[PDB]
């Protein structure tokens, strides 16, 4: 978790969802695994994004609303790592992934695992 | 009520007339009327010091172990000789042995040998007067409170033949056929006792054998409730208009209340959660009954250790902990205040502790052994350990015992009898269950699960029960078993929040689903919406990671519970993580003005402090220290943690006076905090001896910034006889003989500190400076090679052994050092103090050009870029570094230093060594002075 969390929290911070970056920093610090030393330092970059600009999203991802999983999931695009909105579109026959029609054109081989596009 | 004008008054009549024994028996009797036990003591003395046969004074001393001491060995050896002024003073009076008896039998807390002595007395009373029907009624009481409940049947049917009529004698013989589990029986005397009730009128131990007939006919909660309500409303009635006299203990009946007290808390809860929950009425009743038995007996000890259980079941674990080391310091042999002990240690998870005061409990007390909470708490601590084994038997034990399961005749169990809580047989059952499941038998899991669905079928527990059911069914991998278990609770069932919870943890973990997690939830708010289940629900929605709905939640709580300071600080941290900060700090404000617990003073002040408003948290804390000290134990302890604090912030506003008057403020409340602490709680000792310790030793550290070093080796010397083994007081006193030139000192609290902790960095680095001083470089250098050999990845340690290669001369020995960091650590060729330990190096040798390079990859760092930055100036203001105006160097190089080439190139390198400075911010007064001194250089 520290890895996604921290890569996580440093793109939503960069993106200003410092709301987003605030679930990330929960998180982080919710881990057993870190030290009370570890988890103050995560405390104190929080606080320090809050404080000079907002423990919330200034601007908002939406992804969630697939991730709480009730309504079910979009397959993820291995070409763009964002949900595929097409009706229907192209799959790997390797590995079964599907791809946007559009940015599967940039590829001789599959993104995920490198076999031939077909 | 002009008590200051009395004791005036009196203490002129016992200098006229220091023999005048009337005053002092009425001094007496209006100190127990006051609750002043300490002056009644001293009173009975000094009365007993002038009339040795004062029988009052002898029955107030005795009164005084049994009442507010609980010392069996004081209390029965002030019995004996209360007996023999009996003996001495009319022999044959068999009223007054009786009188005592009752007096001491209806408050003896079920003591073994008070008992003893008790049914002595009686027995001498009964050889005296064998016709009295009563004299064998209460030596059947005191059967039923030694256990003998075979000797308390003789004692109340020979009551029956002495006296046909004697109601007392029947009303005791339908509490033993209750114990006895004879229930068909109580049950019809009990109705012709019920139609005889009007020629007596209401007595609260009828409704209370109807309640615990109703109670093991196992008939509705609110019915037994109801039962017991009417109990405790019937028997406060008598009472009314009375004095506190010794009569009062008799027609209280202290033994009574604290029976009705344990099956109250067979229906509140079993967790030490915090107020807002609906059965908290039950634990309200509870206090106020407990409140009666301590403005009267405390020293029945058992009503203290049930204030202390009531107070853990209400979440005041601080005040249940105060209120077991209060018993412990009454009488340090009380076995269930060390059973309490181990509640709150396993509810701290303090499991090695928690076993401790089990051993304790049981060394004291080997009859500790025949009550199944004991065996329960002692499984609860072996299944924390991991001696699953062990807690079988341990469960099976409790099972052995008299009342844990529904049988007939020729029971299995014939140890003496006791009247087991229904939750408590639950919890035996469940956890028996969890400990097969643990071990792997989930075939007597099942087993034992089927006996407990069928021991508390019908109740409201049954559907813990259930719950259970799907415990085992989700350690079993039947997760649908589970989940159609709790579905089928719904909203008019009991225990339904627990219920729709662990069906949301289960879709969040088996069918990843957060929205059938959070429908739970919601359904929890729906059918259920009280402060608990609102604090829980705002917990969930934080580890949803969803804090605005979790603040919703926590609104939901606070409005209907304001009292609670944990619901107050976690709405705190969820409003801080939502920059809702005015919030947060408003409802901190409002804690304190209705002067909730230690800690809130903390959570407001360090908010404000890391909103950089140290101001704001400097006139909040003065605030918070407004009032007249008050002189609770526990608020001299708050006041002395809050100037603590203000001298926290007193040190980041530079009032460093103040913060040393708050310090001794803080070391004057400490000190009368320690002097009752060693009193009534001595296992608090060692961190109240730290906190002086730290006291000191910050009033030692605002003595350093006024320069004053000599109150600097005081105060941390008075920190060390507070605490002669804290590690950062150790090493600041060994800084301070270091700072005022006592080496030989310095090095006793460095080779005490490497006895204490081998692996402390700063006490080995500080003992090789002192060596190095001594000129024992070898070991200077050997020491420090030895800790880079327990710790490769050390770049103090490095950084310290290359100046003392250098200052020897021995640069060569040093790139060892660096392949051990880079073996343990591939990636520490990246790290800024490797980069400024490479850095370092390459300055001695004699690569100026790759010494800037490598401290400039360290140069931003807070510390070894810091201590780069610098030696880039070194070598920005002077690369060649020469003796700058040195008349025999400089007039030669002329070929080069002639040139603009040179010249320029040099110049641009000091005219930017001051941007080097620029990015040097300082934080003392010293980074100030060296800065603008290399400025000036520049």
């Amino acid at each position: 978790p520290v890895e996604i969390y921290s890569l996580l929290a440093l793109c939503a911070c960069a993106s200003r969802a410092f709301g987003t970056c605030s679930k990330a920093f929960i998180k982080l610090k919710s881990l057993e695994t870190l030290s009370s030393e570890q988890k103050q330092q995560y405390e104190d970059l929080a606080l320090e994004i809050f404080t000079k600009h907002t423990s919330k999203d200034n601007r908002k991802p939406e992804l969630d609303s697939l991730m709480e999983g009730g309504e079910g999931k979009l397959p993820t695009c291995v070409a763009t790592g964002s949900p595929i909105t097409e009706y229907q579109f192209w799959m790997c026959s390797v590995c079964k992934h599907g791809v946007l029609a559009q940015e599967i054109s940039h590829y001789s081989f599959c993104p995920l695992c490198h076999s031939p596009v077909g | 009520q002009n008590y200051s004008g009395a004791l005036e008054t009196v203490n002129q009549i016992i200098v006229n007339f220091p023999s005048f024994l009337p005053a002092f028996v009425k001094k007496m009797k209006l100190q127990l009327a006051l609750q002043d036990w300490d002056q009644t003591v001293e009173t009975a003395q000094r009365l007993l010091l002038q009339d040795s046969q004062n029988v009052e004074a002898l029955r107030m001393q005795a009164l005084y172990y049994v009442c507010r001491e609980g010392d069996i060995e004081k209390a029965s050896t002030k019995l004996e000789n209360l007996g023999n002024t009996l003996d001495a003073m009319e022999p044959q009076n068999a009223q007054l042995f009786y009188n005592i008896t009752l007096a001491f039998s209806r408050t003896c807390g079920r003591s073994q040998l008070i008992l003893q002595k008790i049914q002595t007395l009686l027995e001498r009373a009964f050889s005296l007067n064998p016709q009295q029907s009563e004299f064998a009624t209460e030596l059947g009481y005191q059967m039923i409170l030694q256990g003998r409940v075979k000797e308390a049947l003789k004692w109340y049917k020979t009551a029956m033949t002495l006296d046909e009529t004697s109601v007392s004698a029947l009303v005791g013989f339908i509490q033993c056929q209750l114990i006895e589990g004879q229930l068909q029986d109580a049950d019809q005397q009990l109705e012709f006792l019920n139609e005889i009730q009007q020629s007596i009128g209401k007595s609260a131990e009828l409704i209370y054998l109807h309640a615990v007939l109703a109670m093991k006919k196992n008939k509705r909660q609110e019915e037994v409730i109801n039962l017991l309500n009417d109990v405790l409303d019937t028997h406060f009635s008598q009472l009314e208009g009375l004095p506190l006299g010794i009569q009062y203990f008799e027609k209280l009946n202290p033994d009574f209340l604290l029976e009705i007290v344990m099956e109250y808390l067979s229906f509140c809860p079993m967790q030490p959660a915090s107020p807002g929950q609906p059965l908290c009425p039950l634990l309200r009743r509870c206090i106020s009954v407990l409140e009666t038995v301590v403005r009267t007996v405390p020293g029945l000890l058992q009503t203290v250790f049930l204030i202390a259980k009531v107070k853990y079941l209400s979440g005041d674990i601080e005040a249940a902990f105060n209120n077991l080391q209060h018993c412990l310091e009454h009488n340090p042999s009380y076995a269930d205040a060390h059973l309490l002990l181990a509640q709150v240690y396993l509810s701290q998870e303090k499991v090695k502790l928690c076993s401790q005061s089990l051993e304790l409990c049981l060394s004291y007390d080997f009859k500790v052994r025949d009550y199944p909470l004991y065996h329960l708490i002692k499984a609860q601590s072996q299944k924390k350990m991991g001696e699953i084994a062990d807690a079988i038997k341990t469960l099976h034990m409790a099972m052995s015992l008299p009342g844990m399961k529904r049988i007939g005749a020729s029971t299995k169990s014939k140890d003496r009898k006791t009247e087991v809580d229904t939750s408590h047989r639950l919890s035996i059952f469940l956890e028996l269950i969890d400990v097969h499941r643990l071990n792997g038998e989930q075939h007597e899991a099942t087993k034992v699960l089927q006996d407990a669905i069928h021991e508390f079928s019908g109740t409201s527990e049954e559907v813990r029960v259930t719950i259970a059911n799907a415990d085992l069914a989700l350690a079993q991998g039947d997760i649908e078993r589970a989940l159609s278990i709790l579905q089928n609770v719904t909203a008019e069932q009991p225990y339904f929040i627990e219920a729709r919870e662990k069906m949301a943890d289960i879709y969040l973990k088996h069918r990843k689903d957060k929205m059938l997690y959070i429908t739970c939830f919601r359904e929890i708010a729906e059918r259920m919406a009280n402060p608990r289940s609102f604090l829980l629900l705002g917990d969930a929605y934080m580890n949803i990671l969803e804090p605005e709905e979790a603040i919703v939640a926590y609104e939901q709580a606070l409005n209907q519970n304001p009292k609670d300071g944990t619901l107050a600080s976690k709405m705190g941290k969820a409003l801080i993580k939502t920059h809702n900060y005015s919030m947060a700090i408003t409802y901190y404000e409002a804690a304190l003005k209705t002067g909730q617990k230690n800690y809130l003073c903390y959570d407001l002040a360090e908010l404000l402090l890391k909103l950089k408003w140290y101001d704001k948290a400097e006139k909040v804390l003065q605030h918070a220290l407004a009032h007249e000290p008050v002189n609770e134990l526990s608020a001299l302890m708050e006041d002395g943690r809050c100037q603590v604090l203000l001298a926290k912030v007193y040190s980041k506003m530079e009032k460093l006076g103040d913060a040393i008057t708050a310090l001794q403020q803080a070391r004057e409340l400490q000190a009368r905090v320690l002097k009752r602490v060693q009193m009534e709680q001595p296992d608090a000792v060692p961190a109240q001896k730290h906190l002086a310790a730290e006291i000191c030793a910050e009033i030692a550290k605002h003595s350093v910034a006024q320069r004053d070093y000599e109150k600097a080796i005081k105060f941390y010397r008075e920190a060390l006889v507070h605490c002669e083994t804290d590690n950062k007081i150790m090493l600041e006193l060994a800084r301070l003989y270091l700072a005022q030139d006592d080496p030989d000192s310095c090095l006793r609290q460095c080779a005490l500190l490497l006895q204490s902790d081998q692996d402390n960095e700063a006490a080995t680095m500080m003992m090789a400076d002192l060596m190095f001083r001594k000129q024992d470089y070898e070991q200077a250098v050997f020491h420090l090679q030895q800790l880079l050999e327990r710790k490769p990845d050390n770049y103090m340690t490095l950084s310290r052994l290359i100046d003392l290669l250098r200052r020897c001369g021995k640069l060569e020995d040093v790139p060892r050092f660096f392949s051990m960091a880079e073996k343990r650590n591939s990636r520490a060729k990246l790290e800024p103090g490797f980069q400024y330990c490479k850095g370092l190096y390459l300055w001695y040798t004699g690569e100026p050009n790759d010494a800037l390079r490598h401290f400039n990859k360290a140069r931003k760092d807070r510390d070894w870029g810091q201590n780069a930055l610098y030696n880039m100036i070194e070598i920005c203001l002077n690369p060649d570094n020469e003796t700058v105006g040195g008349e025999v160097f400089e007039n030669l190089d002329g070929d080069l230093g002639n040139s603009t080439e040179k010249q320029e190139s040099v110049q641009l390198a000091v005219r930017t060594a001051e941007k080097l400075l620029k990015e040097l911010k300082p934080q003392t007064v010293q980074g100030h002075v060296q800065l603008r001194i290399m400025e000036n250089y520049c």
